[PDB]
């Protein structure tokens, strides 16, 4: 025969065998500007109709489709009403009575009580002092040098709002100057700061007020039941059957209950950040006026973001064997010959909107950044279904999220489900969400899909995980046999990791811990440099269950014991001999729990490490520090030289220490008290 | 091996009217029970309580095998090339496969024995 | 910040500025740091004034603890704990006992010892600081002034306190304490808060020119100014507008269900052109194993001494020929490269010290077959613009190929069993538990129905190629380095075997990035007649390399040898892709163990021995012409583990999308199954969104088969 | 004399002169995330390339007299320090032997689980399609007599005596708790980072939300892997000094003292003393009280 493992699906249902389809355990192995150009030019083009605007400040043309025509026709639109967004907020706000208000509040602590260091927690962030993706600590390091080379210092104070107020004056200064020596105008530091790079990392400058804004809307979604973002796990799974069991409690089972498994992939190019700025507003009434500025930031500056075009194109001869590269920054003026006719299109069609080598891209948003505000948005709509809402005998309910949504419309009969999903659909198109009727399907409620977890008849399957990395972690020998572990405890409870799969990737684990650090059991053969010493012990005790696997003894460690650290599992079979050996604290090598043993051994802006070497001397002056966060009044220089001037003195009273070494200390400390008072 | 495309074949003719494909079917049956009385042959060995008891009758089998393997594995390349299904392209590329491995093995016992 | 003030402080201050606050109108929520000043003065207060009194006589007394005896005063008023009013007649009051005058300002308490005023004043900055402004607002209306710091510091008119030692300590050591406990908790933000003397700010955040420029341009049209906008939103209620406006919009708006039938469906339409062609890193189906029983040793050991030594058991070798020519390339290249090896080899066997990596001459015959000849070089734009053609890198549309019957050969071999391990999992703790023991039969059933399979010799073969590409790609970053394509087995009777595929000559591999490629040239033996599917063998050139001579009861038949050669190239990515190919196992076992879950759940018992164990049972897991075949559940798992080496093996941007559409596809004609009345909504979209990635991969046009099928059968 | 020398030399520059000039210690653990970003691009494979080669291991000058410079079948151990991992296995093969009497009590939390799965019954399992619920679960059951704030001070004096802090240092009554910590804890060498971790494990509560479907009594938490699943349910029974600050450094009380030295001062005499973790302070045994 001819094997076609999707014929298993003639017998095994659907949502049982459903974790055949995914093709991949990870990242595949494959992967611009042309994207980049599509991407704007779909955005500008979904609310061609609305007003065309020159900004001021940025000198970008920018698309106003906000309260603009009506739509007439299934596609794509970005003309949201703002009397409609409103209104939802406001029915939002009617169906749980103070939700907004304590939002608010809950937010106006964190808002006051935040760190500077809170700004470094994330991914790669354009940095606009080198123009380039760089970590976050690192351009955050970087902006505070380029922040205080100019007369811009009010972030020596440890709080994000003063880093914030920082940023906003520095939009007013008329020059920037940026030493490694560039000098910004005030039309280029502003092109930069509202500047997105590429799936879009934004720069320093609109990453805390973006950090408020996310704040305040997780902790108005957490409040909100059909938001199913915010939570992960088993407790989604929860979210998943809890509305099914609100929806399908017919009485007489006269009416139908249809679920639409929804889609709307693509539904981010169509929110148009002045709507989110209208959503602030509201969701903050009646708050101080700092609150409400400060939480009506990020809507501003994305409302005159640009998109930063790439690397740009690259050419190539055939009579002369050479390629060459272009940028994108030159990309506005070159002879259109040279591309290909699609790409001749797409440059063509974005020229009117490029500046600076950036093209204005005002409608729209981009991945990630306002997820939690979205899902309020969409839980807005979910929650207008209600029957105090849509006056008739049908109603709706269901489930959003940043990615996928799904609804359960309840009606009379089919004209019912028909009138309460094109009513669904409208309103959605009224408020910019565009449903995709591509990859949306309806089906009478007890199956459907929801962010890759599968319900089935009360049976939630979820594959919304990869399958996690089952190596080595490389830290060492000790450290990598508890995280391994704790990797597999960890996805066995909150990712729905079989107990085969489980113990079937403790042993690959084992395997390739075994074969990394080569310490294959005792009484193996695998003959290896390390294989003489790992035999000779094996050899000499008595109790060969106690020899940890890194000393090639057997592997203890099953589904029941994956919670217990190996030394002290083994602790109990461990030869006295061996105990003592290993667990020596004068021994010259030295969220994971992990005995410290003698396999806890180590391997192999002008100074990137200045903010690191004085916080090790502190360490060094005061261990503490390593484990509690310091408190004090003094700065790290007189706290440090005191401890130097008291642990001095007690050590030459004592006797360890000399006389000339009490003498060249105490002198040390009245030359770096010198360099101080400079 | 024989067995695995017999069964491929045995689907084939099932599955639609092909009377050609069964003389193909009868042929490889055929040739397969040859091959095996020829191993049973090759049992009868150095030993001579006879050896080569049938030097002419293995030498007309041979014969006419050898040129019913010719026909056999030229029918089979036609019919792969007409055809246009998978199931049996894969069937016909195997039975070729098969075909020509067998010949040449008849061929070189057959040089062997002479 | 409330939660710091309400367990730092007693309830009787709180409730005080709790009133303090109600009198001067403002909410303790929001002004959480004036409640907390507030709150820390009505203490330092009432610690002035405990434990002091006056003597009898012209005396006074700190005696402390219960103090019925009286006849003692307190020796101070406290002022600060009551209302403007009350306060105002006690100061007037005591003022006309002793005729004071009376303050200009609002005091705070009152000495009784010396009979003045006086003023406490808890400063968050300098002292000095602060005691100049209250000074200042203090004129003439003698009146003591008294500053305590945050910090320990103190200061007093004329350096004149009114307090023996151990209680001004005591002020000072619980300002300490709180600031140090609102320093470990983040609250040290009232350090600022006191921008005026004896006054508690908000928290003042503005937006000023180039930002309230930006703001009154980032807001909906017909609106001026934000400050209009957010006074528009202010005032705003459901007047219905949401209705209005849907009564407005057109009819043509609309999401119309299209019933989705038995009938509805359509085979998905596979592109037609040229046969596709094999693309796979190594040959699959094809290759050839040179064996050698290696005499036990494990340990691994070096890899080009195990190649040499399966080089020397096979005799055989003849004069090299071009059988299949690669048709894009100098064709005698590859079969010199190939000689080259050949005389490399031998001439290893002749040396002084045998090394343990081989790096190859590089010849003509090995620079342009491992593209060494001068890509095109790295000019500017702006000095080769005059060149007549610049084009762009891709500039060009995909191929359309159509699906060939070699690549479901190719499933279907890597679906049968071996008669070689491939495997060997280590142990773990014996099962105490039910659950142990029962993930313990799923393991061990999945391991024994999958070890001797064809995939997995697939993934150990990928496995140990891509290490060792990996390892001579870091460590000989400049030499055409010789990489033996060698796996290990076990026999069914034990006796560990090294199997040789063939070779690879790595390249220049200076790889900065993990994406940078690195090219080589694959020369894997096989016996498969080139002749037979030549459109499979598009990108290689096949020689003819030797005679083999292969064992069958009858006698030792004398089968043709062929080398497959072909220039490839792959990153970093593409190597860790590879090296991580054993979790195509963990996938497998996964998707099994997951059904039996499913099915578990139902029924309410444990439907594992229903699966395995249960050979009545059967999945229907292939097609034949005359309908759908079935097989067993051991044939089911090698199957999916094949489905999964195969997705890792052939992955592409086109699997993963088609994957992802079909997957919705199928979820549709399920729903159809269990009568659950499904509708589309533009089924002709999803459709497109399906076949706009059925292009080119053979691995993605099979599996469009895979489902034509399907749909014909399930909806039957 | 050593780190004195370096933050002299750090304080040559300028930069590094105002970061450590300007920001107080309680500003530490902000400026302390500056790091850089990114420095592991694939750990897992540079491990295995070091393991690779010999010597990958770094230890201290004292291993060149402790362990031999060449093993007893001739492989070498260690060299000029850098060492090999056979290094480590000859350590544990026949290296110094000590008593392991305090790890029970440093590590027992984590001998805890062992005896509670050691003696711990299974029952059956039961196939169902049971409903998890959110609740408020204790990862790690803090002391019932200690709060957050008590057990990080029963920390900081039991592990680092000398940077304990005001409220540590003023306070009238010291908890029994860490009396017999410092009791049980006199002679022990494991690390002081490490012995504050584990007492914090120990002493110091932590609670989150799980979705848990039967017990929430924090000895069912740490079996939670094993005791529930995606359709399945195991049946599973555990086995079981007062002083007053009174401002800042006056040089006429003399040079400062450690918070050791107190001990030893007076009863109602003043002197300078450098408290928590940076300024010093003048103080005195409360005369009063």
């Amino acid at each position: 025969m001819d094997v076609n493992p999707t014929l298993l699906f003639l017998k095994v249902p659907a949502q049982n065998a459903i974790s055949t389809t995914f093709p991949y355990t990870g990242d595949p192995p494959y992967s611009g500007t042309g994207y980049t150009m599509d991407t704007v030019n779909r955005t500008h083009q979904y609310s061609e109709k609305g007003r065309w605007t020159t900004n001021t400040e940025t000198g970008a043309p920018q698309l106003n489709p906000i309260d603009g025509p009506l739509p007439e026709d299934n596609e794509p639109s970005g003309y949201a009403q703002t009397d409609c967004v409103l209104e939802a907020m406001a029915f939002l706000e009617e169906s749980h009575p103070g939700i907004f208000e304590n939002s608010c509040l809950e937010t106006m602590e964190v808002v006051q009580q935040t760190r500077v260091d809170k700004l470094t927690q994330g991914r790669q962030t354009y940095d606009w002092t080198l123009n380039r993706n760089q970590p976050a600590a690192t351009a955050l390091a970087n902006t505070i040098e380029v922040f205080r080379s100019n007369g811009l210092t009010a972030n020596e104070s440890g709080r994000l709002i003063d880093f914030l107020k920082d940023v906003m004056e520095s939009m007013d200064k008329e020059e920037m100057e940026i030493t490694t020596k560039q000098r910004l105008n005030k039309r280029s530091y502003l092109i930069r700061a509202l500047t997105l790079n590429t799936i879009a990392t934004p720069g320093m400058q609109i990453r805390g007020f973006v950090y408020f804004v996310e704040t305040l809307a997780r902790s108005i979604c957490e409040k909100l039941e059909q938001s199913g973002l915010p939570v992960g796990g088993n407790e989604k799974k929860a979210k998943l059957a809890n509305v099914v069991r609100k929806m399908m409690t017919n009485s007489q089972d006269t009416e139908l209950s249809f679920t639409i498994t929804g889609d709307n992939t693509k539904w981010n190019e169509n929110q148009n950040p002045r709507m989110f700025l209208a959503m602030i507003t509201y969701i903050t009434r009646n708050q101080p006026e700092w609150f409400r500025n400060v939480l009506s930031i990020a809507p501003i500056m994305f409302s005159n973001k640009m998109a930063r075009l790439g690397k740009g194109y690259m050419f190539e001869s055939k009579s002369m064997k050479l390629r060459t590269q272009i940028p994108a920054e030159m990309l506005a003026s070159i002879d259109l010959k040279y591309f290909n006719d699609s790409t001749r299109k797409k440059i063509e069609k974005i020229r009117p909107l490029l500046i600076d080598g950036t093209a204005s891209l005002s409608p729209g948003m981009m991945m990630g950044m306002f997820n939690m505000l979205s899902t309020v948005l969409g839980v807005s709509i979910l929650n207008l279904g209600q029957k105090r809402y849509t006056k008739t005998t049908y109603w709706w309910d269901g489930l959003q999220s940043s990615d996928d949504f799904a609804l359960i419309v309840n009606a009379p009969n089919h004209e019912g489900i028909q009138a309460g999903v094109d009513r669904f659909y409208r309103t959605c198109k009224l408020l910019g969400i565009n449903m995709s009727k591509k990859k949306s399907y309806i089906n009478r409620t007890g199956t459907f899909e929801f962010t890759s977890f599968f319900y089935r008849y009360g049976f939630v399957a979820n594959f919304s995980m990869e399958l996690p990395s089952f190596g080595v972690s490389g830290i060492n020998e000790s450290a990598d046999m508890s995280i391994g572990v704790t990797v597999i405890k960890n996805n066995m409870i909150n990712n729905d990791l079989g107990p085969a799969t489980a113990q079937m990737a403790l042993q690959l684990f084992i395997k390739d811990y075994r074969y990394t650090y080569r310490c294959h059991r005792g009484d193996t053969q695998i003959q290896t440099r390390r294989s003489f010493e790992i035999k000779k012990l094996w050899e000499q005790t008595r109790s060969k269950a106690g020899l940890l696997v890194s000393d090639g003894g057997p592997n203890l460690y099953n589904i029941r014991n994956l919670h217990i650290p190996e030394v002290c599992l083994k602790w109990e079979l461990m030869d006295e001999d061996y105990q003592g050996r290993l667990c020596n604290p004068l021994n010259p090598f030295v969220e994971y729990d992990a005995v410290a043993t003698t396999h806890s051994w180590i391997p192999k802006l002008e100074d990137e490490q200045m903010y690191q070497k004085c916080c090790n001397l502190f360490e060094k002056f005061f261990p503490s520090s390593s484990y509690r966060r310091p408190v004090g009044i003094s700065s790290m220089v007189e706290a440090m030289v005191s401890r130097a001037r008291i642990d001095a003195r007690i050590d030459f009273e004592s006797g360890r220490i000399k006389k000339e070494e009490f003498a060249e200390i105490m002198k040390i400390c009245s030359t770096i008290e010198e360099l101080r008072r400079q | 091996s024989f067995q695995d495309i017999l069964m491929r074949m045995s689907k084939m003719q099932l599955g639609s009217s092909s009377e050609d494909l069964n003389g193909i079917i009868t042929q490889f049956e055929s040739l397969k029970l040859y091959r095996d009385s020829l191993g049973e042959a090759v049992m009868r060995m150095g030993d001579l309580h006879s050896l080569q008891n049938r030097n002419g009758k293995w030498r007309e089998q041979l014969g006419q095998k050898f040129e019913e393997i010719r026909w056999l594995i030229e029918e089979v390349r036609h019919r792969l090339k007409i055809t246009e299904n998978s199931f049996e392209q894969i069937t016909f590329m195997q039975a070729l496969q098969l075909l020509l491995e067998v010949e040449q093995e008849i061929r070189t016992f057959s040089f062997q024995l002479i | 910040m409330e939660d710091f003030v309400r367990q730092c402080f007693n309830p009787m201050i709180v409730e005080l500025a709790e009133k303090a606050m109600k009198e001067y109108g403002e909410d303790l929520k929001i002004e959480t740091n004036k409640f907390a000043a507030i709150c820390t003065h009505l203490e330092v207060c009432f610690m002035y004034s405990d434990f002091h009194f006056i003597n009898e006589r012209g005396e006074s007394i700190i005696v402390e603890s219960g103090d019925p005896n009286a006849l003692l005063k307190h020796r101070f008023e406290i002022i600060e704990g009551r209302d403007r009013t009350m306060a105002w007649t006690v100061v007037n009051s005591i003022c006309n006992t002793t005729g004071a005058e009376k303050p200009k300002f609002l005091p705070d308490l009152y000495d009784y010892k010396e009979n003045r005023f006086i003023e406490i004043g808890v400063t968050r900055r300098e002292v000095h600081i602060y005691y100049l402004e209250k000074a200042n607002k203090i004129k003439s209306e003698k009146t003591h002034i008294h500053i305590f710091s945050f910090t320990g510091e103190e200061m007093a008119t004329k350096a004149d306190y009114t307090l023996d030692e151990e209680s001004r300590a005591r002020i000072k050591t619980r300002l300490f304490t709180i600031r140090q406990e609102m320093a470990s908790r983040g609250l040290w933000d009232s350090f600022r808060q006191s921008e005026r003397g004896e006054e508690t700010i908000e928290e003042r955040f503005e937006i000023t020119g180039t930002m309230r420029r930006l703001a009154d341009q980032s807001l909906p049209p017909n609106f001026s100014s934000l400050e209009n906008f957010r006074a528009y939103v202010d005032g705003f209620e459901p007047n219905g507008y949401i209705e209005g406006k849907l009564s407005q919009m057109s009819k043509e708006v609309n999401a119309r269900i299209e019933p989705f039938l038995k009938t509805t469906p359509r085979p998905l339409r596979l592109p037609d052109g040229p046969p596709c062609s094999q693309r796979s890193k190594f040959l699959l189906m094809d290759a050839l194993k040179l064996s050698i029983e290696d005499p036990s040793h494990e340990g691994e050991g070096i890899p080009l001494y195990d190649a040499i030594k399966c080089m020397r058991t096979f005799f055989g070798w003849k004069e090299p020929n071009v059988v299949k020519p690669h048709e894009k390339g100098i064709n005698p290249n590859y079969l010199l490269a190939w000689k080259q090896v050949l005389a490399e080899l031998q001439d290893i066997e002749n040396e002084e010290k045998i090394p343990k990596t081989k790096n190859m001459k590089k010849t003509s015959q090995l620079k342009w077959a491992l593209g060494e000849n001068m890509a095109p070089e790295k000019v500017d734009f702006d000095d080769c613009k005059d060149v007549s053609d610049l084009k762009q890198y891709d500039s060009d549309e995909p191929e359309l190929r159509s699906l060939a019957s070699w690549i479901q050969s190719e499933f279907n071999k890597a679906c049968e069993l071996t008669d070689s391990s491939w495997i060997e999992l280590d142990e773990i703790g014996e099962d105490v538990a039910p659950i142990e023991h029962i993930a313990s039969m799923r393991r061990n059933y999945f391991t024994a129905e999958v070890s001797h399979c064809r995939a997995t010799e697939y993934i150990m073969k990928g496995v140990y190629i891509n290490t060792a590409l990996l390892n001579a790609s870091c460590a000989a970053m400049d030499d055409f380095q010789l990489i033996p394509m060698i796996s290990k087995c076990r026999t069914k009777e034990g006796r560990r075997k090294t199997n040789l595929y063939g070779f690879i000559i790595k390249g220049r591999s200076h790889l900065r990035n993990d994406t940078d490629v690195v090219n080589f040239v694959s020369m894997e033996f096989s016996l498969t007649d080139p002749r037979l599917e030549p459109h499979k063998w598009e990108k290689y050139c096949v020689l003819e390399i030797g005679d083999m001579l292969l064992r069958s009861a009858i006698g030792q038949v004398s089968r043709p040898m062929f080398l497959y050669v072909r220039t490839n190239g792959t990153s970093k990515i593409k190597m860790k892709w590879g090296m991580e190919m054993r979790r195509c196992l963990l996938q497998s076992l996964q998707q099994i163990e997951s059904m039996i879950e499913a099915e578990s759940s139902v029924k309410e018992k444990d439907m594992t021995k229903e699966f395995f164990e249960n050979k009545s049972e059967t999945w229907p897991i292939g097609e034949s012409p005359k309908g759908v075949e079935e097989g067993s559940i051991g044939k089911v798992c090698r199957t999916l583990l094949a489905k999964s080496v195969f997705n890792s093996l052939y992955a592409s941007p086109q699997l993963e999308g088609f994957s992802a559409e079909s997957r919705k596809l199928l979820l549709i004609v399920q729903a159809l199954r269990d009568n659950l009345e499904p509708g589309t909504f533009d089924l002709g979209g999803l459709y497109e969104a399906i076949e706009e990635c059925l292009i080119n991969d053979p691995w993605v046009l099979l599996n469009a088969s895979w489902f034509n099928s399907f749909l014909t059968h399930a909806l039957r | 004399m050593e780190r004195i020398k370096e933050l002299r030399d750090l304080m040559s520059q300028s930069r590094t002169r105002e970061i450590l000039t300007k920001t107080t210690v309680d500003h530490m653990a902000i400026i302390k995330k500056y790091t850089s970003g990114r420095q592991e691009k694939n750990p897992a494979l540079r491990m295995k390339w070091m393991m690779a080669m010999k010597y990958p291991i770094t230890a201290d000058k004292r291993i060149m007299e402790m362990i031999p410079e060449r093993n007893e079948q001739g492989q070498t151990l260690w060299s000029k320090v850098m060492v090999s991992p056979l290094a480590v296995t000859w350590w544990n093969r026949n290296g110094p032997t000590t008593s392991a009497v305090h790890y029970p009590k440093i590590y027992k939390t984590y001998f805890e689980k062992v005896e509670r799965l050691k003696h711990g019954t299974f029952g059956p399992v039961h196939f169902r399609n049971q409903v998890k619920i959110r609740r408020r679960v204790d990862i790690n059951p803090g002391h019932a007599d200690l709060s957050a704030k008590e057990a990080q001070d029963v920390i900081m004096e039991v592990v680092f005596p000398n940077e304990v802090g005001a409220r540590i240092l003023t306070s009238e009554s010291q908890l029994t708790i860490t009396k017999e910590k410092k009791e049980e804890l006199q002679d022990c060498k494991i690390s002081p980072l490490m012995v504050a971790y584990m007492l914090e494990r120990e002493l110091v509560r932590k609670t989150r939300f799980l979705p848990v479907a039967g017990g929430t009594s924090s000895v069912y938490i740490e079996v939670l892997h094993l005791t529930q699943g995606t359709c399945w349910e195991q049946m599973y029974t555990p086995g079981g000094r007062g002083f007053l600050i009174l401002g800042k450094e006056d040089r006429r009380y003399g040079p400062a003292l450690s918070i050791n030295e107190l001990s030893n001062l007076a009863k109602g005499e003043k002197a300078n003393v450098l408290i928590g973790q940076g300024d010093v302070v003048l103080v005195m045994k409360r005369k009063r009280d």
